[PDB]
RNA sequence: AAAGGUGAAAAGAACCCCGGGAGGGGAGUGAAAGAGAACCUGAAACCGUGGACUUACAAGCAGUCAUGGCACCUUAUGCG
RNA sequence: GCGAGAGCUAACUUCCGUAGCCGAGAGGGAAACAACCCAGACCAUCAGCUAAGGUCCCUAAAUGAUCGCUCAGUGGUUAA
RNA sequence: GUAGGGGAGCGUUCAGUCCGCGGAGAAGCCAUACCGGAAGGAGUGGUGGAGCCGACUGAAGUGCGGAUGCCGGCAUGAGUAACGAUAAAAGAAGUGAGAAUCUUCUUCGCCGUAAGGACAAGGGUUCCUGGGGAAGGGUCGUCCGCCCAGGGAAAGUCGG
């Protein structure tokens, strides 16, 4: 068979320093479109970043970082993103698929707060 | 080269071949906010509305 | 009647809803492919569809369209609410040869085909 | 002076291609598959003019055996009883006879039955 | 190496429509645009659209002969 | 095929003599098959008689007549 | 009926001669169910836009399915194999008729005795600026080492 648990695009490194920029991207900038996979692939991974941003504990934040290298974001997520998201059980990030594109003929999407 | 292949192939087979190389029509949808044809499960390219309205016009 | 010099003085000879454009840097194939979804369907449908269709014959094909109906409205006054593609389709151009370097010293040669797509509109009429 | 082979070839080529009508193929629309085709088309129009008869006169056969057998006789006892008897001759188009006016036919057989035995 | 050809003469398309363009459709010039400038004729291979008659249990050098069905009647309503 | 040599009285073998056919020979028969059997195609025909071969069915033509054989599927691969 | 010999003719170009046809239209091309014993010939229609049948006679660069023939065009393989080092890239913003591919920003990654820098040889405007988007660019392209115009190169002592 082939009944595993996650994507790959490329190598080990590659699918790390994509999720993290893709994560830190979105936190900064509230919404990003991609490609409706390397969104669909983003989700959880920001979702369960979120989760645990949303601790307040220096460990949370420190824990975080290793993540988001930006600073100013890391201060984002976790004093006003985190905090905004306290009451609603888990993950807040929702898709939206736009259309087909003209350069690779490939489907776009929105992900978003 | 080994993978070369005998006599030339005719055109009725040749065509025959090519018997599954019809392009689907793109099902598209009515707009209920701006009357425009969109994609389904996505977003109306035009006034760009999805419940209530999300990209930039 | 008369005979065959004095028929062509007397009339002109027009193509109602006819547009073509020649010469299209893509191979009739794929644009035909493009096409045989607007045989003989609503101009309307039409344009429709080719806003969607993934393909990039999509726009010239869609650029015809349009050059036709602006034709049988302006220069054939039909009425658009009952136009439809009558009749379409795709006929290569001449073709741009291309010396492509291949290995150990032999060259081939690449074709790179071209299109006169042409559609053909019509009121419904029934 | 020279001479250009111009438009000689063009219609000899016509002529035969021409030919090649409910013909499959290339048979039909290249030249040399059309003339080649045109040999073995000799051979069989030429042989079948030959053989059209051979064919017929079997068919006329297999319906007068027919005819005989509906009443108790054959093929062999028919013609036979039509030899003895310099009286029938009709040899020839008897089948429709045979295939038209039955009633014909069967006093032809008891004629055949009756110069016999 | 290969490569010729608008028209009698440029009057070789002001203006309008689609399009970034290319391209095209009108209008006008001209006998002619069925000569429109990658313009005398425009064969064949080759690609395609429309129509008629047909084809999804048979082994096919792709014909030939015979018969039946369907369709069309400008050397041609009965010969094809 | 006949008459010899050579060869194991082998070879779709080879080398001579002689007859016929193929080569340049269509047609019928032998399932298919150059040679074998019958027969040498001027052309046309919804005419008739025969040859070699056959006459249950798949192709045309007596599941014909009388007197025998063979229990074998011999016919439808061979000998001491 | 093969090699081969013999006989009678068809067709094409040129030439002489004769009868002629052509703007209400030649040749050529396209269709066709007619004629002749064959090569072939003719009527009608369509296309075409200038020249050309028939008869007789003379002369040949005179008849093509082949030669792994020559030239040219177009097919099959098929939307197939590939798109040229496995140093991946992501988001925002801008421009635009059109951006995965151009511009800017912030990150990410890779070379760093180089994948940095400066010369000789060699190539000759490829430099700079402003335009352009046919072709070149292995995809797009608004960009480019491509196209167009304009500018730029400064020696008593560094090379000769
Ligand atoms: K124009
Ligand atoms: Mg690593
Ligand atoms: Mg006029
Ligand atoms: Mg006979
Ligand atoms: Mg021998
Ligand atoms: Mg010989
Ligand atoms: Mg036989
Ligand atoms: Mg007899
Ligand atoms: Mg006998
Ligand atoms: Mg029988
Ligand atoms: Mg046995
Ligand atoms: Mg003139
Ligand atoms: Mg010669
Ligand atoms: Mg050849
Ligand atoms: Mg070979
Ligand atoms: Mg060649
Ligand atoms: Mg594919
Ligand atoms: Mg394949
Ligand atoms: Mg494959
Ligand atoms: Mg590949
Ligand atoms: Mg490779
Ligand atoms: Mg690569
Ligand atoms: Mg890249
Ligand atoms: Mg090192
Ligand atoms: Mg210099
Ligand atoms: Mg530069
Ligand atoms: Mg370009
Ligand atoms: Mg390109
Ligand atoms: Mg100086
Ligand atoms: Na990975
Ligand atoms: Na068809
Ligand atoms: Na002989
Ligand atoms: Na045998
Ligand atoms: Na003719």
């Amino acid at each position: 068979h082939g009944k595993a648990g996650r994507k790959l695009n490329r190598n080990s490194s590659a699918r790390v320093a994509l999720a993290r920029a893709q994560a830190t991207a979105l936190l900064r900038e509230g919404r990003i479109q991609t490609t409706l996979t390397k969104a669909k692939e983003l989700r959880p991974f920001v979702e369960q970043l979120i989760t645990t941003a949303k601790g307040g504990d220096l460990h949370s934040r420190r824990l975080v970082a290793q993540d988001i290298h930006d600073k100013d974001v890391v201060r984002k997520v976790m004093d006003e993103v985190a905090p905004k998201y306290a009451e609603r059980p888990g993950g807040y990030t929702r898709i939206l698929r736009v259309g087909t594109r003209r350069g690779d003929g490939v489907t776009m999407a929105l992900i978003e707060l | 080269k080994h993978p070369v292949p005998k006599k030339k192939t005719s055109k009725s087979k040749r065509d025959m071949r090519r018997s599954h190389h019809a392009l689907t029509a793109p099902n598209l949808t009515e707009c209920p906010q701006c009357h425009g044809k969109k994609l389904s499960h996505h977003i109306c390219p035009n006034c760009g509305y999805y419940d209530g309205r999300q990209v930039l016009a | 009647f008369r005979n065959k010099k004095q028929r062509k003085q007397q009339v002109k000879l027009r193509k109602p809803g006819f547009a073509v454009a020649k010469y299209v840097r893509m191979s009739p194939r794929k644009v035909r492919l493009v096409v045989d979804v607007i045989r003989g369907k609503s101009v309307q449908d039409a344009e429709d569809l080719l806003r969607f269709i993934p393909r990039s014959a999509s726009e010239p094909v869609a650029k015809v369209l349009n050059s036709a109906k602006a034709n049988a409205l302006h220069n054939d006054e039909m009425l658009e609410d009952r136009l439809f593609v009558k009749e379409a389709y795709v006929d290569a151009g001449p073709t741009l040869k291309r010396l492509i370097p291949r290995a150990r010293g032999s060259a081939n040669i690449i074709k790179k085909r071209t299109s006169h797509i042409t559609i053909i509109v019509a009121e419904k009429g029934n | 002076p020279r001479a250009k082979t111009g438009i000689v070839r063009r219609r000899r080529h016509k002529k035969v291609l021409k030919r090649a009508k409910g013909f499959w193929g290339s048979r039909s629309k290249q030249y040399r598959n059309a003339f080649q085709t045109l040999l073995n088309a000799a051979t069989y129009e030429y042989r079948d003019r030959r053989n059209k008869k051979r064919d017929f006169r079997r068919l006329w056969i297999q319906r007068i055996n027919a005819g005989a057998r509906l009443h108790g006789m054959n093929y062999s006892t028919f013609i036979n009883g039509l030899k003895r008897a310099n009286i029938d001759l009709n040899r020839k188009v008897l089948a429709d006879i045979a295939a038209r006016e039955p009633e014909a036919f069967k006093a032809l057989v008891d004629a055949s039955r009756n110069a016999r035995q």
